[PDB]
């Protein structure tokens, strides 16, 4: 079904094989499928090398007692989120461990300095953390309702160009994370919040020291989190650490999955631990026939490599920036019926 | 000097350039020779990205253009540089349709070859319909309507129902009852009946019309899903 | 009629990944009871058909069955009133005492099936969750079954919990294949196996979720240590320790089983031995 | 008003239609003034992709040319075709030097600017070398090595390692030295030189430019891979 013909790429395009810089290759008409000349040997189709040039371009700590806590706002995996008035509103979010070890604080200092140095404008502010209330940490207060809470509860309704630009811009946030060497563990909707209402902001990433426990002054290496959103490979935990960019990839798979469905994975199956077994096992996946019937073949496309099972073949985030936002630039030339398209035009 | 040309028409396919693939067939058509299977081909092919290019970014200026109409003078150079476009659109269509009316629906010796250019001519009178307004609009899309019931009688009579270029014609005819003659009702009922009429015979397709047929069945199975409303 | 401002809180009754249990005071009625916060935040439809859902427990009452006062949504939560239990549940005594000792453990295992058997034939509402932590035990010796699911639409809802350390799941139920009362018997039994060791007895005499998953779908079921504990209550554990749910025995067979009428027939004085290992 | 030919090159540029946009950024730039960031990163984008296109196109031709091997006229008019489009592209990159030595490097107070045309200039001088052979392959091959060189040595002072514009730079220096110069140990040294400046300030990555200069890592990553291979 693959329409491939010649076409040379003059935007920012990676192929879809080999994942690497793509600027002359084949291209698929109906879908979009890219790759090199080079990697057509190596092609799945599923529907002499040239050096490359440059492309185309366009306080430590926070004292407990500066702070307010007003009435509490939620709970979650690992802390309690507290609304707070230091110098503006803030949210602060009181850490479950009680008594935290000498070499576990140290480690989250070392990573709240780390996110502390990161400042973008996809993802909230990270002020600093306090220890007089226990372990707590602070950051930008959202008073926009969080996607999760716009999907389901309160069901706004969005038109597609919207939930694009609303994936778009997720997907800026969390490349500009793992640009700063940061693997945002417990990625999922409830972190992600709408504010000024559409504008998307990216919240509770990192903090690997606290949101896992401590058997003493070792790291129990044990997942955390909600399980719709983890994934296979870190529910298995077959490796001590294997949180990585891929399974970050893989949660941001789950969240376009619900973004392009309206309900969260695995609706038929209503237990965690049913669900923590099959998506071990690969028996259970995010089935894409929920996915809405206007969607874009490409974003179907995205959505399914995003969440595929083997780590490896996940693509990475400037990747899956480069395809959203060449679906953002197809949207007004097929957002009207389809006619006769060109036949057979393939090479080889 | 015609197999000279019709290679330099490949080539300049296999080029990216289109601007001379489209000359190059032009002047492959208008010496008057008998136009082949894959001469023909060539020749849409080329037209069609010429005239798609020009289309999109078309497409693409008129919904930039109408973000906010409520806006300074700068939509005033907007819709200059699109009139600009149309200016640039209308003109090679008008050349395509020439070509038609004096070359290729003329020395048409075969039903499908008859077919084959009397659905290009309506499509090019539909290209031409979007850019027209006011009575132009319906002038255009008059000539339109006249050559696709020409087609589609041709198609009854001579042509299988399977027939990848008949299906074609359908989905092509539907696409302009719905997005000009604004036919919802009529545009799907005429996808159906072009559906079940060309699965009700299958299995039959020729090895080579494998791909190409059964991807105009796709096309039409969204286009109905677009649209079943 | 159930309201959060009625309620304040007087200490913490316990926790868990679904929410935490403050004891409060009812001020029309002047009696001490167990809310239970459950935090879950879903459409305000789905709010009203778990209420409705949640309104059949007025009818569930039984001396094994823990009581229902009222449950009512206050902030994206579900307060489920409960009847306040004292002697908190079993594992609170797991972490007190070292190891329950036999008698105890019969007499909890036969509440256990009178109060499951009760629900199965007059209401039909499926526990799901028969675990050590979700059967209490009184000051004076009574035993009653919370948490159990009769609303489907709860079940839903809480499907998006996050990930836990132990479990007490059926091999089947993970798997997906078919479950019925024989799974919340699977679940009795292994709770009984852990009562009667001193520790999670998945590698009998670290590990991860999954892989705790992975031994008792793929792997035998564990057999408590021999020699300290009577021939009847090992072929009940191994009786009820069934991978296979044809060949594990249902509740008739359970009522009449050899252990339990041994247990029944025997007369302890538990409630001292309660009352001195908790207080 | 020269704003009034700047967004329309912008549009032009959302439109895919990169002729336009050329002749617009010519324009804009005749008249003499000085570019802004936007202005410039605009003209640079519009002459790559019109020079990428011919580019594309050269090195197709040359494929097949390189692909017939037989003994007829095909070649001689492969070779015709090669020819045309070279002398094209010799036209747009004159085009673009003139722009560039009478209206963009004599006016560059900016150090980062001189170095951007520096770069340009080396580039296409470049595109020119690997397109001409001859006795005016060496003058073309001298001229790209002196732009190139005073962009080097402009970059090494007063440009940080992390800078988009000198790991661009870099990148183009050393395919320069591997493509044309043929000798991969210099440039396997310059780019790895280069890659281990820009590893050593890592952390110098503010949000206004992450992506590009990590994607010029990535490409400076891939090159030496190719190149030690
Ligand atoms: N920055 C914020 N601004 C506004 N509301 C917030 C903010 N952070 C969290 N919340 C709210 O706090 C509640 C979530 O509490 P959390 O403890 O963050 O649980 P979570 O969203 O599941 O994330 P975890 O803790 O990373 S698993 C919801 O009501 C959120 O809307
Ligand atoms: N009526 C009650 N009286 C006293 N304590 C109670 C009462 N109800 C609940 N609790 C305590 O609160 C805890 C709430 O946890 P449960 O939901 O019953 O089970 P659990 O430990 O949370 O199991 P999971 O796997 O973590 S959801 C119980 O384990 C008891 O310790
Ligand atoms: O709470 C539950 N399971 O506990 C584990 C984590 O909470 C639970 C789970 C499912 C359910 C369906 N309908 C009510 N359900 C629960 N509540 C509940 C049930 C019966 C009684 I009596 C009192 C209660 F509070
Ligand atoms: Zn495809
Ligand atoms: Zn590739």
């Amino acid at each position: 079904t693959h329409n491939f013909a010649r076409k040379t790429f003059l935007k920012l395009a990676f192929c879809d094989i080999c994942r690497k810089f793509l600027l002359n290759g084949f291209r698929c008409q109906t879908c979009g499928y890219k790759f090199h000349e080079h990697c057509s040997t190596k092609v799945p189709t599923m529907c002499r090398q040239r050096s490359t040039s440059t492309p185309n371009v366009h306080y430590w700590e926070i004292e407990a007692s500066e702070v307010m806590l007003s009435t509490r706002i939620g709970s979650g995996s690992f802390g309690t989120v507290y609304k707070g008035k230091w110098h503006g509103d803030v949210a602060v979010k009181i850490l479950k461990v009680v008594d935290p070890t000498p070499e576990q604080f140290q480690a989250f200092r070392n990573e709240v300095a780390v996110l502390r140095k990161t400042r973008h404008v996809n993802i909230l502010l990270f002020m600093g953390y306090m220890t007089k209330d226990n372990l707590a940490i602070v950051t930008q207060w959202c008073e926009g309702s969080s996607l999760y809470k716009h999907l389901h509860v309160q069901e706004t309704k969005f038109q597609m160009f919207q939930l694009i630009d609303i994936a778009r811009q997720t997907a800026q946030g969390m490349d500009y994370l793992h640009a700063k060497n940061i693997i945002h563990r417990d990625m999922k909707s409830n972190n992600i919040f709408l504010h000024e209402g559409l504008t998307v902001k990216i919240g509770d990433f990192g903090l690997a020291t606290v949101k896992s426990r401590w058997s003493g002054s070792q790291q129990v290496e044990q997942p955390t989190g909600s399980v719709l959103w983890m994934a296979p490979e870190v529910i298995r935990m077959q490796d001590n650490n294997p949180f990585s960019f891929q399974s970050d990839v893989y949660s941001y798979g789950i969240v376009l999955y619900e973004l392009m469905t309206g309900e969260l994975p695995y609706s038929h199956i209503n237990n965690r631990d049913q669900i923590i077994f099959m998506v071990g096992r690969g028996y259970a996946s995010p089935d894409l026939s929920k996915l809405y019937k206007n969607c874009p073949k490409a974003m179907k496309r995205l959505v399914a490599e995003c969440v595929k099972k083997v780590k490896e073949e996940r693509p990475l985030f400037p990747q899956i920036l480069s395809s959203i936002e060449l679906l953002q630039h197809s949207l007004p030339k097929i957002n009207r019926s389809a006619s006769e398209p060109s036949l057979h035009r393939a090479a080889h | 000097d015609k197999e000279e040309l019709v290679q330099r028409a490949k080539l300049a396919e296999q080029a990216e350039r289109y601007d001379d693939m489209a000359a190059a067939m032009k002047e492959v058509t208008e010496t008057g020779v008998e136009l082949s299977n894959e001469e023909r081909n060539l020749l849409s092919v080329a037209y069609k990205n010429v005239v798609g290019a020009r289309r999109s970014s078309w497409r693409v200026i008129s919904s930039i253009e109408q973000k906010t109409e409520g806006s300074e003078r700068k939509q005033q150079m907007a819709k200059e540089y699109r009139v600009k476009v149309e200016k640039e659109l209308r003109e090679i269509c008008y050349d395509v349709l020439g070509l038609l009316d004096k070359h290729l629906i003329p020395k048409a010796s075969n039903p499908e070859s008859k077919v084959f250019y009397l659905k290009m001519k309506g499509d090019y009178y539909r290209y031409l319909a979007e850019v027209a307004t006011g009575e132009t609009r319906n002038s255009v899309v008059e000539d339109s309507q006249k050559a696709y019931q020409d087609a589609f009688e041709i198609s009854k009579a001579k042509m299988q129902p399977t027939h990848p270029i008949r299906l074609g014609l359908a989905l092509n005819f539907s696409v302009f009852y719905y997005e000009i003659l604004n036919s919802p009702d009529k545009a799907c009922q005429l996808a159906k009946q072009a559906f079940d009429d060309a699965i009700a015979e299958l299995d039959t397709l020729n090895e080579d019309s494998y791909k190409d047929s059964t991807l105009i069945m796709q096309l039409l199975r969204d286009n109905l899903t677009l649209w079943t409303s | 009629e159930l309201k959060d401002d009625d309620f304040e809180k007087i200490s913490e009754l316990g926790a868990g990944n679904g929410g935490v249990v403050f004891k409060v005071s009812h001020k029309p009625s002047g009696l001490v009871m167990a809310r239970k916060l459950i935090h879950l935040e879903i459409k305000p439809a789905i709010r009203n058909q778990i209420i409705r859902e949640l309104q059949v427990l007025h009818e569930c009452n039984s001396p094994y069955i823990v009581g229902f006062y009222g449950a009512f949504y206050s902030d994206g939560e579900i307060s489920i009133c409960m009847e306040h239990m004292d002697g908190g549940s079993l594992d609170q005594v797991l972490k007190k005492a070292g190891r329950i000792p036999e008698q105890i453990l019969g007499k909890v295992s036969i509440a256990v099936i009178k109060g499951l058997t009760y629900l199965r034939e007059k209401h039909k509402i499926m526990h799901r969750d028969v675990k050590p932590s979700n059967i209490l035990v009184n000051s004076r010796g009574e035993i009653k079954l919370c948490d159990f699911g009769v609303s489907g639409q709860l079940i839903d809802a809480m499907a998006n919990a996050f990930v836990g350390t132990r479990s007490y799941m059926s091999p089947e139920r993970l798997q997906g294949t078919h479950y019925s009362v024989q799974s919340d018997i699977w679940s009795m039994g292994l709770s009984l196996v852990e009562m009667a060791v001193g520790r999670y007895p998945i590698p009998p005499p670290p590990m991860a979720i999954f892989e705790l998953l992975d031994y008792i779908v793929n792997e035998p079921p564990p057999k408590l240590p021999s020699g300290v504990f009577s021939l009847e209550f090992q072929d009940f554990v191994n009786k009820c320790l069934i991978k296979n749910p044809a060949e594990r025995a249902d509740l008739k067979q359970l009522m009449v089983h050899a252990f339990i009428k041994r247990s029944d027939a025997e007369e302890v004085d538990f409630a001292g031995w309660l009352c001195s290992t908790i207080g």
